[PDB]
């Protein structure tokens, strides 16, 4: 189940300053970047164009170039109209794309000042329950733009899953890459033993403190942290009594290891 | 509005005298404007690379900074973050194990 996410972040500091930057993810791998400074969408993989021809890509890109300017103008005009009741600074975030299932669903969510306020769903834009009531009229007005509604419906319902199926084909060797974890043990000089596991890909992993074959259910798994080389970092900690560290080991199972687990004895 | 959380950890097992990569992962902040430095013995490290800023399902922003480093037992390393949510910059020292 791959989720394709286009993430747009727009900061409007005052009437004279704003920027919009985007990043695009297929699962946990970045496929695109679109800096405010750049006219064109940048590829972060050799396969970021999917199976689209250069001409098909330039058309899609062109649509987004027009959108980015229109969106920026629209927000600036809206703030002028609402002044002084709604005023700068303003953060708007969009999360849009599609989740690919075997044998898809799409989404477009919008947040204002860090809170989810608006989505596109079905054939229209809608404010979500609890969103500020001042958004209702601008959304009603946007909903009167049939051409925009038809374009968004196409992008979500059709363009997204098609583009993504091409990405999955074109990027298969990267998407299915296996990178092996390296592990190491530590503690501060009752103790907390820490098993560090770094450099694994893909994300699914099993890390457990063991005494022989017995899993120590006291094992607390940390958050998955990214390394800068598209691999993952995780630590698992165990609180133990002093003198009771002998016989403990950290065991790591991962798809890349071919059934040969890492076992590190304290 | 939301205060950044800072985690500092190495790419490879930290072994004294061996080149490695130190990561500073900054998360759970809003607004997105932020200043991130990595420090060696309290002084700013020049070549620090940054990921593109992105955001999570909950809309909070995150970003990864990293730099080459060679741990020794005469050097400290840290990550220092300035953000509007905090009166003063927040510094988290590498705990020497992570
Ligand atoms: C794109 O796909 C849309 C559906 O997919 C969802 O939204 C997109 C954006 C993605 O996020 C995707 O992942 C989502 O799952 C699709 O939207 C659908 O459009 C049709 C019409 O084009 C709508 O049908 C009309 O439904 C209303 C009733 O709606 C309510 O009840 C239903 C359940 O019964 C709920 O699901 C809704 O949420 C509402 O609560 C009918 O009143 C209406 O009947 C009238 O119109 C028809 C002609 O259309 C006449 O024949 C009749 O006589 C009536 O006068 C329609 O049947 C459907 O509601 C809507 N789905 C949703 C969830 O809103 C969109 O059309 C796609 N566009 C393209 C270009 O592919
Ligand atoms: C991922 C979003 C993709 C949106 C694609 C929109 C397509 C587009 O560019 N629409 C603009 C162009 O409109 C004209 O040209 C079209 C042909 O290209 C059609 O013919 C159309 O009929 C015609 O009018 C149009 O200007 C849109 O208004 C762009 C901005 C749309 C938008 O996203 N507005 C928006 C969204 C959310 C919100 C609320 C959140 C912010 C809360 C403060 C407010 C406004
Ligand atoms: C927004 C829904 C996209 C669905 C269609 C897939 C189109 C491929 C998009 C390539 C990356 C574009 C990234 C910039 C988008 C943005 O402004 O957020
Ligand atoms: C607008 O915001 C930018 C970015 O914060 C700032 O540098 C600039 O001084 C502001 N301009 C005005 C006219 O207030
Ligand atoms: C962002 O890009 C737009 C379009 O080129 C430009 O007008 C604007 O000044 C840029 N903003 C910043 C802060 O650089």
């Amino acid at each position: 189940n791959y989720t394709f996410r286009c993430l747009q972040m727009s900061s409007f500091a005052n009437r004279s300053w704003s920027r919009t930057d985007s990043v695009v993810w297929l699962g946990d791998l970045q496929t695109h970047r679109w800096s405010n400074d750049s006219a064109t969408i940048s590829f972060t993989k050799p396969w970021s164009q999917g199976k689209l021809s250069n001409q098909q890509w330039e058309k899609l890109q062109h649509m987004f170039q027009v959108y980015r300017v229109s969106f920026t103008r629209d927000i600036q005009e809206l703030v002028k109209m609402m002044s002084p009741k709604e005023d700068y600074p303003i953060e708007i975030q969009l999360s849009a794309g599609c989740e690919m299932y075997p044998g898809s669903e799409s989404f477009l969510h919008v947040a204002f000042q860090g809170k989810y306020v608006v989505r596109f769903w079905g054939t229209s834009w809608q404010t979500v329950p609890g969103a500020p009531s001042w958004l209702d009229l601008p959304i009603k007005v946007l909903n009167a733009d049939q051409g925009t509604s038809a374009t968004v419906q196409m992008l979500l319902n059709d363009t997204c899953p098609l583009f993504v199926r091409g990405l999955l084909e074109a990027g298969k060797s990267d998407l299915e890459k296996q990178e092996k974890p390296v592990a190491w043990l530590s503690s501060v000089p009752h103790r907390q033993l820490v098993c560090h596991v770094s450099g694994f890909y893909p994300k699914p992993v099993w890390v457990m403190w063991m005494r022989g074959d017995q899993e120590q259910q006291g094992t607390h798994r940390g958050d998955f942290l990214p390394n800068a080389d598209e691999t993952w970092y995780l630590q698992a900690t165990l609180d133990v009594e002093a003198g009771e560290e002998a016989g403990l080991a950290c065991r790591v199972k991962h798809s890349s290891l071919g059934g040969q687990d890492i076992i590190l004895y304290w | 509005q939301k205060t950044p959380q800072i985690q500092v950890y190495s790419r490879h097992p930290p072994e004294n005298g061996k080149p490695n990569i130190l990561n500073c992962y900054v998360t759970q902040f809003h607004p997105p404007h932020i200043e991130i430095q990595m420090l060696k013995n309290g002084k700013k490290i020049p070549k620090v690379e940054m990921s593109d800023m992105s955001f999570s399902k909950d809309w909070s922003f995150y970003i990864l900074a990293h730099t080459e480093f060679t741990p020794t037992e005469t050097d400290t390393y840290a990550c220092r973050v300035k953000h509007a949510s905090m009166a003063e910059p927040k510094t988290v020292y590498w705990d020497r194990d992570m």
